[PDB]
């Protein structure tokens, strides 16, 4: 995260840290005691295979996630149509082999329901171990910021990203830079309040650079990929 | 007769090659055949090398032998280093009549700075009916060993009565653990309130102070 | 029309009718939704061939608890109330319950008004607060 | 399947014996040279003795000539080392070990062991003139002011060394760290195992430590508890 703050304990509960051979690899959210919704280009191959991915909850600092106390991750799916060198549709979903247990650190997120009316520069937040500043290292502690959602034919113009924004993407941040996600974001939430609920708006999902001025960061459009989020929940249902 | 002097230290990443050294004080090192023991902490020792370049049976190709001549010297050497092979490495020789040893190289394996994780413990009731109180602070899984831990009562700095015990290298995540006993006896400990251990660490900002009260 | 796992296209009237047409069950595994900030629950209709709020009409957690199950939340389950409907919708999904055990959106029918003057507001899972 | 258990360990007072034992299986005994490696606390390995197959050979350190005697029973696949005379300097981890690299030498007719390829498990000599104490285990309980908790037992006020240290017996091995153990003014050593679990696990699962101190048969099972 470039330009926020440092969150405290039970800010941001939803947030997790997804860790391939003991390092911060991408971000995630809880949406129930099992699933955790993160970015299609952070499972690619080789990290496609689930024994590969912990998942740590609850904690703040990069020193305390503990080697064999992260929660082992059973299953990784990656949307089916997703495309690596567009990044369209980065979405995809982790399966945990235990569930969480929820309290006043770790609890989940609400996904979007049809018919948010969401202004068109509805106030955000972003949070992370993402770089501070593009090209830095992952942040030892995590990170929130404020951003405004950038209307996506505004984010499609010639000055900004010249029509590479599709209806599964969203932009977020502002025109002017400074505060943006960055490099160890990817798969975190973007977040919104609306009637005292918080919802997952969408996933950290790319950008040119950090926080640069006419460069907003890219989010998927989590509203567009609910259907298929609730199909691979109730399929693993059927167990 | 003759002496085997290696390094008490050796350090590298992990995937790493390293190589340790076993010099011979008198005589040629290719007159007596070098074996290399591997010793965990806590544990027996295991062969790894014997006769300068020969693998145990089910050894991995990772630990090879070697001996050079010029330096009078045996070197160990692991390549793709792992966590695992944190531990003390031991050379070892002959004469017509004494198995003789190097004194052992410690390996330990390079990893990011970890800022401890810190957790104070008052005496347990138990403890106090004896008459002693022993306050122990944990500092847990941190890097690099470097580590201060300063005791306060009643923001009184305390000195010579506190004792100190540290882990070795965490097999899997390659960190260390320390323990400080503060003690006192349970008359003394009942005349002050405020319990603090203040803790200094490459990895934290400022020093991180964890503390209880008294009877609270 | 359109599957989704397979680029298989269907009538509009296998959608959500109880009978699985899709290769990857498209037709028959999003057939609720929960509306809008407050929660309403929906139920596509292949008659109308669109969304359309359920009746509190002889509602319960039992019945609930099976709309959060279709919608993929197994046992969660978090609140529910009736309350009047601020979707704009002007017609309804009304209880049978003689229906049997099918699912949940093949328990309701279409009515114009609800007797009970409400719709159904659900929560499936305790979700959305900080601090 | 090749085994060496060695036992005879234990506290003796300056000038005083102690017979060590190694029982060896998974081999035939007979066709192997053995050995006897010692290390002291924090110290290195130093070879204390050898003996050849059949017990013809021996040589000895020259910290322990004229104290020590190995020697073997080849019908009861068992090695010993006799200690007299003993003193502080040979407290110490001592090591039963096969010492199965050699080759036969044809002008001396005689086969020459120079290395080991299985090692014992080791027991503890302590030579000193204190007295067996067994110790106190009180708990580290957890602080009831988030994820990580931390818990333990303080082992107190014993000697000799060792005391080990299980957690639910066995079950519990993730995050336990137990320390090596401080001598303190007393002459008494004391030492500390603590474990860190998740916070929301305090309540519902159940934290015992099983403290052992042979020694003193000293077995203790105390539950952690915030
Ligand atoms: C709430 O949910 C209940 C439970 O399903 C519904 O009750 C069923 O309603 C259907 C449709 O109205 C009924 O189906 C009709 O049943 C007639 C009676 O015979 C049936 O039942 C006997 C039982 O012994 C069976 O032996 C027999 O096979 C039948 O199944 C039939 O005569 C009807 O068939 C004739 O009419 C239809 C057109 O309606 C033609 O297509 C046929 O060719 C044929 O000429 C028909 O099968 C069913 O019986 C009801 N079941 C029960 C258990 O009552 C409620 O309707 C529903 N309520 C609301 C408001 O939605
Ligand atoms: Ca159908």
């Amino acid at each position: 995260i470039v330009g926020g703050e440092s969150a405290l304990p039970g800010a941001w509960p939803w947030q997790v840290s997804l860790h391939v051979q003991n390092v911060h690899v991408c971000g995630g959210s809880i949406i129930t005691p099992e699933w955790i919704v993160t970015a299609a280009h952070c499972v690619e191959k080789p990290l496609n295979n689930p024994w590969h991915w912990t998942a740590f909850a609850g904690i703040l600092r990069q020193s305390f996630m503990f080697y064999g106390a992260g929660y082992q991750v059973e299953k990784v799916i990656s949307h089916p149509n997703y495309d690596s060198k567009t990044k369209n549709n980065d979405i995809a979903l982790m399966k945990l082999q235990k569930p969480l247990t929820f309290n006043d650190l770790v609890k989940p997120v609400c996904l979007p329901n049809p018919g948010m009316m969401l202004q068109p520069e509805q106030l955000c937040w972003i949070s992370g171990w993402g770089a501070t500043e593009e090209k830095g290292k992952t942040s030892e502690v995590l990170n929130a910021a404020k951003v405004l959602l950038i209307e996506t034919q505004r984010c499609n113009s010639r000055y900004v990203y010249d029509n590479l924004i599709t209806p599964a993407m969203i932009c977020a941040g502002f025109l002017q830079g400074n505060v943006d996600s960055c490099q160890g974001d990817s798969g975190g939430p973007l977040v919104t309040s609306k009637n005292n609920i918080w919802w997952l708006i969408g996933d950290t999902s790319w950008g040119s650079g950090c926080a640069k001025a006419y460069r907003p960061g890219v989010y998927g459009n989590v509203m567009v990929f609910t259907d298929w989020i609730y199909r691979q929940m109730r399929a693993d249902g059927e167990f | 007769n003759f002496m085997l002097t290696q390094p008490h230290s050796m350090s590298e990443s992990p995937g790493k090659t390293v190589t340790i050294s076993c010099t011979r004080s008198s005589g040629s090192i290719a007159s007596n055949y070098v074996q290399w023991y591997q010793q965990r902490p806590g544990s027996s020792p295991t062969t790894v090398i014997y006769d300068d370049n020969q693998r145990p049976s089910g050894v991995p190709d990772r630990f090879s032998g070697s001996i050079d001549s010029s330096s009078n010297s045996a070197s160990l050497t692991i390549s793709g280093l792992k966590t695992e092979d944190e531990a003390d490495y031991y050379c070892q020789s002959y004469d017509s009549s004494n198995v003789i040893f190097g004194g052992g190289t410690k390996l330990t394996v390079l990893r990011t700075v970890a800022a401890p994780s810190v957790f104070i413990f008052p005496p347990s009731d138990e403890q106090l009916k004896s008459g002693t109180a022993s306050v122990v602070c944990l500092l847990n899984n941190f890097y690099p060993r470097e580590a201060k831990v300063q005791w306060k009562v009643d923001n009184a700095l305390q000195s010579g009565n506190s004792q100190e015990s540290v882990t070795e290298q965490d097999s899997k995540d390659s960190t260390y653990s320390l323990s400080s006993t503060l003690t006192l006896s349970k008359a003394d400990y009942e005349k002050h309130k405020v319990y603090a251990c203040e803790v200094t660490h490459q990895g934290l900002s400022s020093p991180v102070t964890k503390s209880f009260n008294r009877g609270e | 029309i359109e599957c989704d796992s397979s680029g298989t296209c269907i009538n509009p009237s296998n959608w959500c009718d109880g009978v699985s047409h899709c290769p990857g069950g498209e037709d028959e595994n999003r057939c609720v939704r929960l509306y809008g900030p407050n929660f309403i629950l929906q139920v596509y209709s292949s008659q109308r061939k669109s969304w359309h709020p359920v009746c509190q009409d002889d509602w319960n957690e039992n019945y609930g608890r099976a709309a959060c199950r279709d919608m993929g939340y197994k046992n969660n389950f978090y609140s529910s109330q009736g309350i009047v409907d601020d979707s704009g919708s002007t017609s309804f999904m009304k209880l049978n319950t003689s229906a049997g055990n099918v699912d949940i959106y093949k328990k309701l029918y279409h009515s114009d008004a609800c007797s009970s003057k409400a719709v159904v507001s659900l929560r499936c899972i305790a979700c959305g607060v900080n601090l | 399947q090749v085994q060496l258990q060695e036992s005879g360990g234990d506290l003796v007072q300056p000038g005083g014996s102690l017979r060590l034992s190694c029982a060896a299986s998974g081999f035939t005994f007979s066709s192997s040279a053995m050995t006897w490696v010692r290390q002291a606390p924090g110290k290195g390995l130093e070879w204390v003795s050898d003996i050849s197959r059949n017990g013809g050979s021996t040589n000895y350190a020259d910290s322990v000539k004229g104290r020590f005697t190995i020697s073997r029973d080849n019908s009861k696949n068992t090695l010993y080392l006799q200690m007299n005379s003993l003193r502080a300097e040979d407290t110490a981890v001592y090591y039963c070990a096969r010492e199965g690299y050699d080759f036969w030498s044809g002008r001396e007719r005689r086969y020459y062991y120079y290395g080991m390829d299985v090692w014992g498990q080791g027991t503890l000599v302590t030579v000193s003139s204190a007295s067996t104490k067994g110790p106190s285990v009180f708990p580290l309980a957890p602080s009831s002011k988030g994820g990580t908790a931390a818990l333990g037992c303080l082992v107190k006020d014993y000697f000799p060394e060792p005391v080990t240290v299980s957690w639910n017996s066995g079950a519990l091995t993730s995050g336990v760290h137990t320390f090596p153990a401080v001598l303190q003014s007393s002459g008494l050593y004391s030492l500390s195992s603590v474990v860190t679990v998740p916070s929301s696990s305090l309540g519902t699962q159940t934290y015992i430590c099983n403290v052992n101190h042979k020694p003193s048969n000293t077995k203790v099972d105390k539950k952690v508890e915030p």
